[PDB]
RNA sequence: AGCUAGUAGGUGGGGUAACGGCUCACCUAGGCGACGAUCCCUAGCUGGUCUGAGAGGAUGACCAGCCACACUGGAACUGAGACACGGUCCAGACUCCUACGGGAGGCAGCAGUGGGGAAUAUUGCACAAUGGGCGCAAGCCUGAUGCAGCCAUGCCGCGUGU
RNA sequence: CCGCAGAAGAAGCACCGGCUAACUCCGUGCCAGCAGCCGCGGUAAUACGGAGGGUGCAAGCGUUAAUCGGAAUUACUGGGCGUAAAGCGCACGCAGGCGGUUUGUUAAGUCAGAUGUGAAAUCCCCGGGCUCAACCUGGGAACUGCAUCUGAUACUGGCAAG
RNA sequence: GGGGCUGAUUCUGGAUUCGACGGGAUUUGCGAAACCCAAGGUGCAUGCCGAGGGGCGGUUGGCCUCGUAAAAAGCCGCAAAAAAUAGUCGC
């Protein structure tokens, strides 16, 4: 189902729809089988209706033994005109960040099940920052040694 | 490796690329037997004519073997069109003559088998006139070419008339093929075409010396696909005979030390050190015509992926053109930049062949190198 | 492989009277030399330990022109010998032929002395040598061959030699370009700008 | 955790260049073993080398002494000196040649080739010096040896400049 | 070795947050990515990629493979067993280990002296020659071992007395 | 060097791929580049030059310029007597 265990354990998905994406023959024919790496896809704002970002291509042996197929290749999300400016505004002033979740199939199209997830806050690093400050203070206070 | 070869009667290469199952192997075997009697896959037999020493290459006439046949004909200095006089010209023969003209074989001699299988004196003349007309229309020489009729398998049967006929055939072959030009001016260079592994001896690489000489004990450099390395030659030989130096223009086998059969493949060149460097992209001018020079008809566009055949082998390549040409429609006398996957040691002025779908599209001459 | 490259930056990295270039062209604290004032100039992070010892080893090596491996070989020989390891090491460093030429004055700089020794501008006991690592024994004489006499190279070096003080063990005449090396130096005569037991501690580590 | 009955010993013969169950016939029923017998796995040993202040630990690269081996195994002869490293016989595998009547072979020697590997050499020159064996001796030969080639594989020194 | 034109023909690698010698910027933004550990990297990375600049070695620099050291972390020199790992559930007892006090006698353990020996090679010390060195070589010591001859009788032990 | 073989989905006998790429039928809610005239006035006007001219020093008969008679002036600037940054901040 490609549940995206990261987005499951953190910031439960809230909104999603069904759409495909554009890709070349190199990074295709393996999503039909199912192999992929779509864990925490970092989809950000793109002028072309938020082109798909973050998720890489499956490491299946379709390589020409130079690269897998494409270390970085353009991936396009699909939306007529509904979420370019609205997505920009939501990311700016709401806290909801759209990420790709799963890869469902119409038996032909590898659908981008992008989910609009909430930006969850980082863990309290207010102990390790002080630990690092004490470490650098210890490294600096070694002056009076001859 | 037990005969000390004498560099007399300069080596000349003659190749039979005649019709399939029309007696090419039988003809070359008969020629060798009659010459060795009266004088005392690519099959490379040899024979010493009183005029010049010739190496006869029986090439495969099959269409699917055209890739190695390209080197066999580029290797070749004189072509022998071996065809049956009872069937006349064939599509395979036309393809072979087109390939020979595209690779640049100057001198061609036509031989008509099954002379005695026809009890007439007009059909042989009719088929000879037909093949002569074909040559004259396909940009080949004409009435100044020795045309040879006769049986190719009875030349080995006990006779005298056909033996004299085939001796006369060898005579004008050596007459019509004069002393060829050799290019021993620049440092040594030899493109590889075949690899053998001699037990107790090592790895040997076969090919026609493009330029320069090779003395026994000389250092040479392997330059080619994915690899540029160094090595040492020990025991220059030719047709299982002892040699001292290897001139340019003859097919010889050079013994290399510290060579792996799987590591060294066909396509590379044994050059003198510091002479040539492999490249993957280079600029070249193309010479395609409008429609009647192999090139396609429809106006194709960029992204074309043809095979760029070279002295040794070929590789799929991509072409990019400067601005000012929206389309790359046939009729391309312009210059463009060709990028290849496998690097091959190349120099300016190199002539390569552009092919696709089993047919030649156009020619190209290397103009500059972009590495 | 003698060191080659910048020298003022090399000296200001540590900050000492290591030695300078033979020619002088405004050698002073004009604006920024070793303790650069103005808007910056952090000179010493003040490292706790083993750092000053590493700096001492490096400054010793760059002054004498010796490499790390040869310097460690000299240290091992000094430790194997009797006496004090530091003074034995300094004795070997001074007995290196290039420093002998430099302290005799025929070498304007230590690098220049090494260059001359390599180019055979020096001879020992009436025999040429082209090794800057040769060790001279006491009561010996080292001469300059007739070919090196005509060098503005050497003329400037001998001119600059007499502006400094003179050592306890070298007596050199420039009328024949010859110097007698009588005894071996000690820590008392050697410049007291470095500590030897810290270096001993470092490579004994 | 038991092993061994030619096994422990003696009496005589034979055998060995010499002692001796080495072997034979008889008799005695012992011998070895908890300090590890018997059996299994691994392993060339030593002078030495590395790491260590030391006792210790690892290992046997180069070289030297000794042992064993020469496709696997068995056996004997010549020869003072072998169960023989470029002597002989035979069983087995492999390879090669044959005229298909029948024969040859064992690079763990110098090189060199195929395979393995992270990975390692030229099918050189010379008896010029030492040594080796043969010979009145000059003199023969020696892949021992010495020199040559490649590799920065390790140590040392010099140089790219003042 | 002598002459010949000209520096003219000859420098790279690793690292730069603490261990450890070395600081700034740009971009990505638990992503891409570094690493031996501590541990980094969630818009401001001296730690990631690049750039600038510094440091450590240098025709050699880093990763990996194996031994020892630090590991007193198999500890005899030189650990511990109530709660961290560790006193058998308890008792008897053989082989085994040790053993109260005094005398005599044995020389076994132990100690001393002397001899031969510990191959050469190698470590080390004093010197010498290769431009010093690497390397080679002379002499010396050492190789703490082993066996033999004679003494010592305090201690452990054999024997005889209490 | 050649032969066989795998290069999606039931060898797809159709996907607007709702959004990607040159641009487009259809009506227009648009002005010259989506689509022409100059239907309100306005001649100092449709429309052309071999060409000749500034404040210290040069000039691309001109990116300045004339209704082309030969004149009213732009672009570079610090080198000299110039406004040289009165030579090097004697600025
Ligand atoms: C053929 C592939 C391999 C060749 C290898 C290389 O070719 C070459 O690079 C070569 C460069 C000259 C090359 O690229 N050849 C490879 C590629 C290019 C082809 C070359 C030459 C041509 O010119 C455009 C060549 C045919 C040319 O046509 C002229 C006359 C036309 C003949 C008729 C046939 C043709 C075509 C034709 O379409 C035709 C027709 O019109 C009527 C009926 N039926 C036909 O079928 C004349 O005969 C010239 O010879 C060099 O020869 C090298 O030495 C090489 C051997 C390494
Ligand atoms: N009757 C006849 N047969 C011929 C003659 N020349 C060749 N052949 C036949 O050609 C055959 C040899 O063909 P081959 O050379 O092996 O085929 P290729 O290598 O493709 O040309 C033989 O079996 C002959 O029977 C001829 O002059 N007369
Ligand atoms: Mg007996
Ligand atoms: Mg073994
Ligand atoms: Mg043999
Ligand atoms: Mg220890
Ligand atoms: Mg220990
Ligand atoms: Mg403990
Ligand atoms: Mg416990
Ligand atoms: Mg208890
Ligand atoms: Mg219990």
């Amino acid at each position: 189902i490609a549940l995206n265990k990261r987005a499951r354990h953190e910031y439960f998905i809230e909104e999603e729809f069904e759409a495909g994406l554009a890709l070349q023959g190199w990074e295709v024919k393996s999503l039909r089988a199912g192999k992929a790496n779509i864990s925490d896809s970092y989809v950000l704002l793109r002028d072309g209706e938020a082109f798909l970002f973050g998720a890489n291509i499956t490491p299946m042996a379709v390589a020409s033994t130079h690269v897998v197929c494409d270390p970085t290749r353009t991936r396009k999300l699909l939306l007529n005109q509904r979420e370019l400016d609205s997505l920009y505004g939501r990311v700016n002033r709401e806290g909801y960040t759209v990420v790709a979740l799963s890869l469902y199939w119409k038996n032909a199209w590898c659908k981008v099940k992008i989910g609009v997830a909430k930006g969850k806050k980082q863990h309290d690093k207010r102990s390790d920052i002080k630990e690092r400050e004490w470490q650098v203070d210890k490294a600096r206070i070694m002056k009076n040694a001859h | 490796s037990k005969e000390k070869f004498e560099r007399t009667k300069p080596h000349v290469n003659v190749g039979t690329i005649g019709h399939v199952d029309h007696g090419k192997t039988t003809l070359t075997a008969a020629i060798t037997t009659v010459l060795a009697k009266t004088y005392g896959n690519t099959s490379h037999v040899e024979y010493d004519t009183p005029t010049r020493h010739y190496a006869h290459v029986d090439c495969p006439g099959h269409a699917d073997y055209v890739k190695n046949m390209i080197t066999g004909a580029a290797q070749m200095d004189g072509a022998i069109l071996v065809v049956a006089a009872t069937d006349g010209p064939m599509p395979q023969t036309r393809e072979h003559i087109l390939l020979g003209r595209q690779v640049g074989v100057p001198y061609i001699i036509v031989f008509l088998n099954k002379c005695d299988m026809v009890d007439d004196e007009e059909l042989l003349e009719l088929v000879e006139m037909e093949v002569r007309e074909l040559l004259s229309q396909y940009d080949f020489p004409g009435d100044d070419t020795p045309i040879v009729r006769g049986s190719a398998l009875k030349a080995l049967e006990g006779d005298a008339e056909w033996e004299a006929k085939i001796l006369e055939l060898a005579g004008f072959l050596d007459s019509y093929i004069p002393e060829p030009e050799r290019a021993i001016d620049k440092p040594f260079l030899l493109p590889i075409e075949d690899v053998f592994s001699i037990s107790g001896r090592g790895t040997v690489v076969t090919g026609r010396v493009e330029r320069g000489i090779i003395k026994v004990g000389e250092e040479v450099e392997i330059v080619g696909i994915k690899e540029t390395q160094k090595s040492t030659c020990t025991g220059v030989e030719m047709f299982r005979k002892l040699l001292d130096e290897g001139r340019a223009g003859e097919n010889v086998g050079v013994l290399l030390r510290g060579i792996k059969r799987e590591e060294i493949e066909r396509g590379q060149v044994l050059a003198k050190p510091g002479t040539i460097k492999p490249h993957t992209k280079f600029e070249s001018e193309v010479y395609i015509l409008s429609k009647d020079e192999g090139g396609r008809h429809t106006p194709f566009f960029k992204g074309y992926r043809p095979q760029f055949y070279f002295r040794t082998t070929d590789v799929t390549g991509t072409i990019e053109l400067p601005e000012g040409v929206e389309m790359v429609m046939p009729g391309d006398n312009i210059k463009m930049v060709v990028t290849l996957i496998h690097p091959i040691a190349m120099d300016d002025g190199l002539r390569f062949a552009i092919r696709e779908g089993g047919r030649t599209v156009g020619a190209g001459v290397v103009a500059k190198v972009l590495s | 492989a003698r060191y080659l490259g910048p020298k003022l930056k090399l000296s200001r990295r540590e900050g000492t009277d290591l030695f300078l270039k033979s020619g002088v062209r405004a050698i002073d604290t004009k604006c920024k030399i070793e303790q650069a004032p103005g808007q910056h100039g952090a000179r010493k992070p003040r490292l706790s330990d083993y750092g000053v010892q590493l700096r001492e080893k490096q400054k010793v090596r760059r002054i004498y022109g010796v490499l790390e491996r040869q310097f460690r070989n000299y240290y091992k020989e000094a430790a194997r010998l009797k006496g004090n390891t530091g003074e034995n090491l300094l004795a070997l460093l001074e007995g290196r032929l290039d420093n002998v030429v430099y302290r005799m004055g025929f070498g304007a700089t230590r690098a220049e002395a090494r260059q001359l020794v390599s180019h055979k501008a020096i001879m020992v006991n009436g025999r040429v040598v082209n090794i800057a690592s040769y060790q001279v024994s006491p009561n010996d004489v080292v001469s300059i061959r007739e070919k090196a006499k005509k060098q503005s190279r050497v003329k400037a070096a001998l001119e600059l030699a007499e502006q400094r003080e003179k050592p306890t063990w070298l007596e050199v005449d420039a009328g024949k370009m010859e110097g007698t090396f009588k005894r071996k130096p000690e820590r008392s005569d050697l410049s007291a700008d470095i500590n030897e037991h810290l270096i001993v501690e470092l490579y004994s580590k």
